[PDB]
C-alpha cells in the first residue's frame, strides 16, 4: 500500500476515524463527514463516482460557501511528492540514476487520479453549475487563475479545454430525425390569431402545443431553484423563477379551463366545452404530458365545476372511463402517477408539485449535522437524499418532444390570462357564483340560458390525420 | 378493519408548516425522514382507547399551485390549518382557507382544528388570546404546536380526530 | 424497471461522447473536449420492458490510462468505440478488450463494437476487418454516428439486450 504525505503538511491524509467520517451500511456511500474528508472522497485515489460529483455541486451550499469550496479543491490539488527512499540515496550516493520507484507509483496511482478528479470537479462545476461564477465574479477569476496556472504535461490537455469550456460558457438543434406530424386545424385557420380559443382550434393541437410549452417549461427549472427549498421563501421570485413561471401556467391553464366551462351557461354548448377538454386529457395522456393530464383533473374537481351533476350527466360514458381513470393516478398519493411515471418511454412532462413537497420534506426532516464522539458531522446523506430527486427532475428534462411549433398557438397560450385584472379570490368567487347560477342548489329548478357559440360545436375528434 | 381518517394539512408555505406531519409520522426517536417511503404519512394510533389508522396528506410545498388546493382537499374528512405564531400573513390567510374547506366539503360544519405552529425563535406576533377568539367565533379547538420539541403535535391530531368521532 | 450500467471506452477523440450525448439530449457536440468521467441516466422503454440505464462516459486521454480498472469493475457492458476513419484508434481496441476481461476476470463479458463517424467518407478502416475482430470476440459491430444519429440508438439498445440476455 502507498504510504502518504504527513497529515501535518497535507490534511487530506488524515486516517479515516468516526470522528470525521461514517459509512452507510462496489464502493462505499458515506452517510457523514467533515469537509475535509468529503472532499477527500469528492476526489478519492481509488475509484471515480461522477454520481457523487453531481451530488456534491448541487447541495454543497449548505454547509460550504463557493469561496471556501474552491480554496479547499485548490488546497486538494497541492500534493506534496514523497523524497527519494534508501534504494535511491544509495544509486545517487554511487552517481547512477535512482530507479525511484516509489516516487513514480505515487505519482501514477494517487497525485494524477486525485488532481485529475479535482479538475473534473472543477469541470462540472463551470459546466453544470455556473450559477456560482454568475452571482460571484470575483469566484470565476479565482477560477480561472487557478486552471490558467495549473502546469505540467499530464495535466495540460484538460486544462486547456477547461480554460475554454470556461470562456464559452460566460458569453453563453435537434435530431430525431423522423419528421414531426402535420399541424392540424379545425374551425379557425392558420393566421387567424383573433378567433383562436378553446372550441374553434384543433384539439389535437391544444394538447400538442401545450405540451411542448409545458415541456419548455419543465424543461428550464434548476436545482439552484430548488435546494435549500428557496421557492418557499421570501426571495423566491429571484430565486426561482423559471420554478414560479412553470406553476404559474399550470395554475392559469386549471383557471381557464374551469372559467370556460362555468362562462358558457348554456346545458348544450357546456357538455360540449366539458368533453372537448377531456379529448385534450386524452391526448395529454398519450403524449404522457401528466402535468397537463393534472391541469385537467384540477380543474374537474374543482368546486365550481364538480358540482355540476347536470353536466356530468350527459357526458358521454367512455369520457367519465378516461377522465376517471385520470384521477386515480393521484389517489392514494399518487401511487397511480408514480408506478405510471416509471414505466413510460420518455419523452414526458411530470408533475412538479410530488418533487417540490419531497425536496422540502427532505430538507426540514432531516438534521444539517450529525453529533460522534464530540464532533459534528456533515449529514451527508440528506444531500444524497435531495440531490437523487434532482437527478430524477434532471433524467426528465433530457428527451426533446417530437413536435411542431406553432408560433401562433404557442403566443395564445402564452399570453392565456383567464383572471385579468382581478385578484385571485375575486375571481375564484365569480367562478363559484357562476356555478351557482347555471346550476342553482337543490331545490332550485333547472334554468334555461340561451346558446353563446355562432359556429359548429361537433369536435373534429382526437385522432390524428395524415394528407 | 380499524377506521381509517383522511386528514388535511393546509396552510401558508414558507413558515415550517411541514414540521407538524413529519414530527408526528416521525421515529418519534430518532430525527430522520424519507417522505419518498409510504408510510411517512400513515400511522396507526391509539386515540381515547379506539385503534384508528391516520392517512395525512401534507402537500407543503405546493402551496404556488393554487388552483389544485380543491382537488386536495376534496380527499380528506377533516381539516388541521396551520398557520406560524410569527407570520401574521400566516393568520390572516386562515379565514379564506377555512372557506375554501366549508365551500369544497359544500357543509358550514367541517372537522377542523386551528393549529398555531412555532417554527423558530424569531419574535412571535399573533398573540395566543388572539387566535384563542378566531377558532372560537369559528367554534373549533386551538392548539400551539412547536416545530422543534414535539409539543403540542400529538394534540394538534388527537383532537382532529375527536372532532371528527363527535360530528 | 432493471438498471444497467453501461460504460462507453475507447482512444481519445473517438466521439465516446458525442454518441453519450446524442442518446441522452438528441444532440451533437460539435466541441471536443476531452471526458475525465462523466455519468448520464436515461429511463428507456427497449424491447417493450422499461429500462434505467446508466451510462459511464471515460476518458481516452493517454494520460488517463492508470484510471480504468476502477470503471471497468463497475461496469456490466462496454461499448468499445472507433472512429472508422482512424486506424490508430481500431488497433487500441484490442487493449481494452483486454483490460476489460482482465479486471471483471472473465471472458464472457457483454460487449459492442463500435465504428463512429460512418458519416465520413474518408473511411480508412475497413467493416470486414471491423467485423472479422468482432467475431473473434463472439460480439455484434455497429457502425455509428453520433452526428447523424446512424446506428446510435442500436449501438447502446444492443447492449442492454446483451447484459439482459447475461
Ligand atoms: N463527423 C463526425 N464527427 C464526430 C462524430 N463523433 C464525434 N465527432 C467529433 O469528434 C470530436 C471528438 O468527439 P468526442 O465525443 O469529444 O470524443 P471522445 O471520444 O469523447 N474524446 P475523449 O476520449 O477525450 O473524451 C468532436 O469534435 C466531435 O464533434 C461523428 O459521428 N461524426
Ligand atoms: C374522477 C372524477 C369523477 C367525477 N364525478 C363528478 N360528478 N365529477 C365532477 C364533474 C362535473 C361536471 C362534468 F361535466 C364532469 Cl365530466 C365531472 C367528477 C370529477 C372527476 C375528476
Ligand atoms: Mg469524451
Amino acid at each position: 500500500q502507498m504510504r502518504l504525505p504527513s497529515a501535518d503538511v497535507y490534511r487530506f491524509a488524515e486516517p479515516d476515524s468516526e470522528e470525521n467520517i461514517i459509512f452507510e451500511e462496489g464502493i462505499p456511500i458515506i452517510k457523514a463527514g467533515t469537509v475535509i474528508k468529503l472532499i477527500e472522497r469528492l476526489t478519492y485515489h481509488m475509484y471515480a463516482d461522477p454520481n457523487f460529483v453531481r451530488t456534491f455541486l448541487t447541495t454543497y451550499r449548505s454547509f460550504c460557501k463557493p469561496q471556501e469550496l474552491l480554496s479547499l479543491i485548490i488546497e486538494r490539488f497541492e500534493i506534496p511528492e514523497p523524497e527519494p527512499t534508501e534504494a535511491d540515496r544509495i544509486a545517487i550516493e554511487n552517481g547512477d540514476q535512482p530507479l525511484s520507484a516509489e516516487l513514480k507509483r505515487f505519482r501514477k496511482e494517487y497525485i494524477q487520479p486525485v488532481q485529475l478528479r479535482v479538475l473534473n470537479v472543477c469541470r462540472h462545476w463551470v459546466e453544470h453549475h455556473f450559477y456560482d461564477f454568475e452571482r460571484d465574479a470575483y469566484l470565476l477569476q479565482r477560477m480561472e487563475e487557478f486552471i490558467g496556472t495549473v502546469r505540467g504535461k499530464a495535466m495540460k490537455k484538460w486544462v486547456e479545454s477547461i480554460t475554454k469550456i470556461i470562456q464559452r460558457k460566460k458569453i453563453a438543434n435537434i435530431t430525431f430525425q423522423s419528421s414531426p406530424p402535420t399541424v392540424e386545424w379545425h374551425i379557425s385557420r392558420p393566421g387567424h390569431i383573433e378567433t383562436f380559443d378553446l372550441l374553434t382550434l384543433h384539439p389535437i393541437e391544444i394538447a400538442r402545443q401545450l405540451t411542448l410549452l409545458e415541456s419548455d417549461l419543465y424543461r428550464a427549472v434548476q436545482p439552484s431553484e430548488l435546494v435549500g427549498s428557496v421557492w418557499t421563501k421570501e426571495d423566491k421570485e429571484i430565486n426561482s423563477p423559471n420554478l414560479l413561471k412553470m406553476i404559474r401556467h399550470t395554475t392559469n391553464l386549471t383557471l381557464w379551463f374551469e372559467k370556460c366551462i362555468v362562462e358558457t351557461e348554456n346545458l348544450e354548448e357546456r357538455v360540449a366545452v366539458v368533453s372537448r377538454i377531456i379529448e385534450i386529457l386524452q391526448v395529454f395522456q398519450e403524449l404522457n404530458n401528466f402535468n397537463g393530464v393534472l391541469e385537467v383533473v384540477s380543474a374537474m374537481n374543482s368546486s365550481p365545476v364538480y358540482r355540476l351533476d347536470h353536466t356530468f350527466e350527459q357526458i358521454p360514458s367512455r369520457q367519465k372511463k378516461i377522465l376517471e381513470e385520470a384521477h386515480e393516478l393521484s389517489e392514494d398519493h399518487y401511487k397511480k402517477y408514480l408506478a405510471k411515471l416509471r414505466s413510460i418511454n420518455p419523452p414526458c412532462v411530470p408533475f412538479f408539485g410530488i418533487y417540490l413537497t419531497n425536496i422540502l420534506k427532505t430538507e426540514e426532516g432531516n438534521p444539517e449535522v450529525l453529533k460522534r464522539h464530540g464532533k459534528e458531522l456533515i449529514n451527508f446523506s440528506k444531500r444524497r437524499k435531495v440531490a437523487e430527486i434532482t437527478g430524477e427532475i434532471q433524467q426528465y428534462q433530457n428527451q426533446p418532444y417530437c413536435l411542431r411549433v406553432e408560433s401562433d398557438i404557442k403566443r395564445f397560450f402564452e399570453n392565456l390570462n383567464p383572471m385579468g385584472n382581478s385578484m385571485e379570490k375575486e375571481f375564484t368567487d365569480y367562478l363559484f357564483n357562476k356555478s351557482l347560477e347555471i346550476e342553482p342548489r337543490n331545490p332550485k329548478p333547472l334554468p334555461r340560458f340561451p346558446k353563446k357559440y355562432s359556429y359548429p360545436l361537433k369536435s373534429p375528434g382526437v385522432r390524428p390525420s395524415n394528407p | 378493519g380499524m377506521t381509517e381518517y383522511k386528514l388535511v394539512v393546509v396552510g401558508a408555505g414558507g413558515v415550517g408548516k411541514s414540521a407538524l406531519t413529519i414530527q408526528l409520522i416521525q421515529n418519534h426517536f430518532v430525527d430522520e425522514y424519507d417522505p419518498t417511503i409510504e408510510d411517512s404519512y400513515r400511522k396507526q394510533v391509539v386515540i381515547d382507547g379506539e385503534t384508528c389508522l391516520l392517512d395525512i396528506l401534507d402537500t407543503a410545498g405546493q402551496e404556488e399551485y393554487s388552483a389544485m388546493r380543491d382537488q386536495y382537499m376534496r380527499t380528506g374528512e377533516g381539516f388541521l390549518c396551520v398557520f406560524a405564531i410569527n407570520n401574521t400573513k400566516s393568520f390572516e390567510d386562515i379565514h379564506q382557507y377555512r372557506e375554501q374547506i366549508k365551500r369544497v366539503k359544500d357543509s358550514d360544519d367541517v372537522p377542523m382544528v386551528l393549529v398555531g405552529n412555532k417554527c423558530d425563535l424569531a419574535a412571535r406576533t399573533v398573540e395566543s388570546r388572539q387566535a384563542q377568539d378566531l377558532a372560537r367565533s369559528y367554534g373549533i379547538p386551538y392548539i400551539e404546536t412547536s416545530a422543534k420539541t414535539r409539543q403540542g403535535v400529538e394534540d394538534a391530531f388527537y383532537t382532529l380526530v375527536r372532532e371528527i368521532r363527535q360530528h
